[PDB]
């Protein structure tokens, strides 16, 4: 999946201030873009227009080069695979929820093993009634973590063409998180990826790095490239 | 469209000086990162100054002590002054904003003989 912002600017309802100034980002098919900056900055901004929880004020987001707006929202749910605390969790059971409620349309053993892959399962047994447990409504409220992993667990399900990862725990270190990371590196792989970076160590390996403040693009490059250019990616490259 | 156009090149001798200009239109420009690249016929293009939002300005190695980038928000203009110059600083000298994947000039022809 191809993803484009076009002089893209907006404006949070009721601010007086645009988040996001003339964006012009390009993520061909297949290639990771990793935005950084200052928290505040924007970066979440871009890549959760893309869900369309608000539209832009001005500019085109085009998807496959067709334009967000023109997508119908069974379709926009279908092409993007959401990894953050956002992703929209149904009163359903566990499995339903990592099946983004398509019942019948994945096995068993896929559920579970994508489970797994996302490390849920541990957490997951704990439950009354296992993977068909219900969450949310009269039953079990998510910690942040486990709705993280269920995440985790619904991306690697459906293959989705574009992932948006928010690298949220950047607080990271024991086995099974460890390896939540080589699970999340495999999924960008082989896949139109916009990740929200919040340790600049996680992204070295993106196909381009870009860096965000105030809702201005400042720099893009590869991390080898950004250090050499000896500017905002090269002084925020002090938190190592 | 953003536009970047680099002038200001010449032919100097060892110990001249010179001063390139860059006009950038259709960028946010007082925000974005810009720099001077070069690039001499048999290598690859590399970054000789860098300046960043507040002015702060960053230099090769190579470079330093003799060469200043500064910008003008005014104008939307980048410059480079380039004194005590080298024979080894010939090249193509390109401007450049938000960063070595953004946005490029076409360049303008430096000789030090």
């Amino acid at each position: 999946g191809d993803v484009e912002f076009r002089n893209v600017t907006f404006t949070y309802p009721g601010r007086d201030v645009p988040a996001l100034r003339n964006i012009n980002l390009k993520i061909p098919a297949g290639k990771t873009v990793a935005l950084v900056g200052r928290s505040g900055s924007g970066k979440s901004t871009i890549a959760s227009l893309i869900t369309r929880f608000y539209d832009i004020d001005e500019g085109e987001i085009l998807m496959d080069g067709h334009d967000l707006r023109e997508y119908t929202l069974a379709s926009l749910r279908n092409q993007v695979a959401l990894v953050s605390q956002n992703v929209h969790l149904f009163n359903d059971t566990v499995a339903n929820n990592i099946a983004y409620a398509r019942t019948e349309q994945y096995s068993r053993e896929q559920i579970e093993e994508a489970a797994r892959m996302a490390y849920a399962m541990d957490f997951i047994n704990k439950m009354d009634n296992g993977l068909d447990t219900v969450i949310g409504e009269n039953g079990v409220l998510l910690s942040g973590g486990q709705r993280q992993r269920i995440a985790i667990a619904r991306a690697l399900l459906r293959d989705s063409p574009i992932l948006i990862l928010d690298e949220a725990t950047s607080a990271l270190d024991t086995e099974s998180e460890r390896a939540i990371q080589a699970a999340l590196d495999e999924l960008q792989k082989n896949r139109t990826s916009l990740v929200i970076a919040h340790r600049l160590s996680t992204i070295e390996k993106a196909d381009e790095i870009v860096v965000v403040e105030d809702g201005v693009i400042v720099e893009r490059g590869t991390h080898n490239d950004l250090l050499e250019h000896r500017g905002v990616y090269a002084q925020l490259h002090k938190m190592q | 469209q953003m536009q970047l156009v680099e002038s200001g090149g010449g032919l100097v001798q060892a110990g001249g000086s010179l001063r390139l200009s860059c006009a950038v239109s259709g960028s946010i420009f007082s925000i974005i990162t810009l720099a001077w690249y070069r690039q001499a016929p048999g290598k690859p293009r590399e970054n000789v100054a860098t300046i960043t939002r507040g002015s702060r300005t960053s230099y090769a190695d190579s470079v330093k002590g003799r060469f200043t980038i500064s910008k003008d928000n005014a104008k939307s203009t980048v410059y480079l002054q380039m004194n005590k110059l080298k024979p080894e600083d010939t090249a193509d000298y390109y401007c450049n904003a938000e960063g070595p994947a953004g946005y490029w000039g076409q360049g303008t022809p430096v000789t030090v003989s």
